[PDB]
């Protein structure tokens, strides 16, 4: 029922799937995708409540600064636009 | 081996209350790596607590601190309320009896106010002392329009 | 139990703030809001007169430096039917 | 019905309401308005008989003045004119 | 969910500011739009509590360098079922 | 509630408008009046104990000037049973 | 028991008040409430020597101050049957 | 009356000197006595929010005093219904 | 929600009223009152993250004070269900 | 267009002209004179953000001297669905 | 059947029990119930007419200062009231 | 699993916490809690050797600063026969 | 098992020789080789955590010097179900 994104960026898949067990290990979110973007890169996107991405978010940026070649961003967007649903596949 | 990783993946989140209570457990501030909350961090929050000290402390200046440190009760701030100009139901004063025992803090859900706490014992109230409320009909005269009604009048 | 209290303040956020403080620190009843006009905003409760005299008590602590502060907080114990097209 | 007038005007109405409390509690007078001026200023019109809307104007000038902001300004009339009837509400 | 976030400025101006930050910010309805009058005006979302929250802090720092700005800021936890006839 | 509130004066007018006091300003129903002789007059009202003590405090501070004085004004929240019959 | 305690005061309302003591102060049945005249009035309670004494201790130094203030203290432990007519 | 009158202190006595006192000052309802661990004893009233306060406050002025003494003069007027599982 | 909120403290007192802020700060039910031993008492709510958080930090921002006051409180977002027994 | 764009200026003689410099400067449609209150007058106008925002900025610049001046100015292309009940 | 109630408080169950002793002793009056506190706090409850409970609680007093820890608190009510009773057994 | 791994702290709150590390590292399963006394807490989890190990040391990280702290924390890898019927 | 040992290096020559030592040094079951792209590769594998690190360890030890070395060598013990969609 949550609509807003907690996500994080990776270089490398190692940091990218601690992000996302630190993200359902944190609070109570679902992460509706991994992408792989090229080069590296790797996201993971939760979706849930914006206290508990705040959290979630929280703790994969603690786990993740120095596993592999380190966390890139990790960012909070808490209300896309109904057209922003489509950029993250539904 | 002679090299000694250092430690990671530290869950507690160690905040600091309105009031310097240390709370433990996540947290939900601002993060020096987060992105998404910057707006707003530095801005005053009247009621109920949700933001960190701490995130106050490491984000923003030292006014912004004792600001929130000044503001933030939860619903008692005890006798500091001492007018209300109602009849004050009161403790005893001009009456006595009940008087007996009426400086010791109620600290709960406040009935009496400061000023009968002063008429009644010499103290000032064991509680918050310097009384929020007081002045009350007190300071008046110029009061006029005070704080900033548009200053239209 | 018809004891009214009453609180005034400058703009409505410490009016709201010091109603919640009304029906969350005593069991009063909410009769209702009013707009004085130029900032100004009352809150009229009724109940029990200690239950009212607690509440207001809260309430004005609540309401005490948030936004522009209260006005005038204020309890009558028995108010008269004659009061009532007035509230 | 008494045609004497008692009027009470504070800012706030709550020193308005203390000043309605003290004409309901003194005598026999009824309140015929209570209205915002505008601004904050609120003020409360009662009738009833000469001597007591002046007993009742006495109560409140007594209990009015130090409730919060306190009294701004009251008054009696004696004698209120025919043409001022439709001004009090007609 | 009923979680209340209320703020209050001078003017309409930062008004809409802050209503738009409520609703750009999270998941929260608008329920209230109040002129108080002397200049006071505010607004009434409501909505999950991180969420009021979050749209708080938007609206806060989104509606005092536009205009004279505002002067009040608050968050309900979580308003009393007596609330509900003010809103 | 059960509260027994009392006022003595020296004489009875300025015992009965404290009465009056205390019957107009909170919720409390007056059982009594007693004249105990040699001019010291009681009132007895009964009613909750935060509006005996409010009515008390309103008729105290009303009656100092009244006739020749007050004299005695104190309550019990719970009188006993066993006072009924002095009642 | 056969213990009488008893004690006037100047106004009702202390003796009512020295009387509420006794009848919580110890196990003890009051069976007089006389007026004087002038405004002495004496409170009678009886019961057995231990409680009277720690009755009446405990509403005398309670009453000193209420009101207009006691007359008397003292008690007998042990009275003679021809006491019979003071009830 | 739903108002709680609720304390604790070291070793009972002071405990029953607190519960007296609930009796001898106002009308609450001695709800529970509980034994928290270590010596902590905590009593727990219900009854009216001026009754429980006057009550209150008449208990923490007869118990400090005896034993290792009081703890807490702390009152809640609204026991709000998810707190009453815990009573 | 399955958020839990936790708190623990010194005596009876400080872990009801801090109960009391849960249920009147956040939608949080108290799901246990446990007696740890040598005097610490625990309180357990579930509710939403957000409001579990505002809730428990109302809380200790009411008991640091309340008898000898706070001690422990830490937040969870999502307990695992495995613990559930403990709870 | 749904553009939104909207100011605030003390008294109606520069609220008129402002208004009159938008509708001369670009291609917006009055949809909204608002007297706020306490002096206050806004005018809300439609338009595309191209042409709402050029109107804005003439609106602001045309009472730099008008009346007693501006209170606020600012532009808002995409409002969200649900405030158009706070338009 | 006295309702006058005297309790003492000892840090230690020896005190409690001598205590107790000294109660029976002293004069014949009843107890009615010893209660283990907690954290070491042994508490003594007996019954009794006013002034035979004053001089058994006396007597307790004197004998368990030095025997054990000591006293912790101790105290006499005359008249306790019915709704203490409930803590006594209801 | 058969290895049995014990965490005791000081009070219920770091008890449960250092709980959820155990089962929210490894494949764990606590079988029980204990409150010692006098505020010792103890939670028994049982699994796996390594999982043990890896539960056991995070939530000895996780416990040391969390309220009044941690105490003890061990690893039984094969507990005897004679000591389960007495867990 | 289920917890989760992965190995992360530059080309998959280093990832599957560290894989032969995943399933040469400790009981594990390999679940996938993935192309994380830009030659980035890594090998996902279940077992026991003590296999795990046991395995991890060993094909850490035995890819440095193959290809480019590694990236990072991570382990978790108690992956969530929640997490395998994404495996």
């Amino acid at each position: 029922m949550g609509i807003a994104l907690g996500m994080i960026e990776t270089r490398g898949l190692v940091p990218a799937i601690e992000a996302a067990d630190a993200m359902t290990k944190a609070a109570e979110v679902r992460l509706i995708g991994r992408e792989f973007v090229g080069g590296g890169y790797v996201t993971v996107l939760v979706r849930g409540e914006t206290g508990a991405v705040n959290a979630a978010v929280r703790a994969g940026a603690d786990a993740c600064e120095r596993v592999g070649d380190g966390l890139v961003a990790a960012h909070i967007i808490a209300r896309p636009h109904r057209e922003v649903e489509p950029a993250l596949g539904n | 081996c002679g090299s000694t990783p250092k430690p990671e993946a530290r869950k507690v989140g160690l905040s600091l209350s309105s009031k310097s209570n240390l709370i433990s457990g996540t947290m939900t501030g601002r993060s020096k790596i987060v992105t998404g909350d910057e707006p707003g961090s530095c801005k005053v929050l009247t009621g109920t607590p949700y933001a960190g000290l701490d995130q106050i402390n490491d984000n923003c200046n030292a006014e912004i601190a004792d600001d929130m440190k000044s503001r933030a009760t939860v619903n008692s701030g005890n006798n500091s309320n001492a007018r209300l100009t109602g009849l004050q139901p009161g403790i005893g004063g001009v009456m006595t009896g009940a008087t007996k025992g009426s400086c010791k803090n109620l600290t709960g859900t406040p009935y009496i106010g400061g000023d009968q706490f002063l008429s009644n014992c010499e103290t000032p109230p064991n509680d918050a002392s310097y009384a929020n409320q007081e002045k009350s009909a007190s300071n008046s005269w110029k009061e006029f329009s005070v704080n900033s009604p548009s200053r239209e009048k």
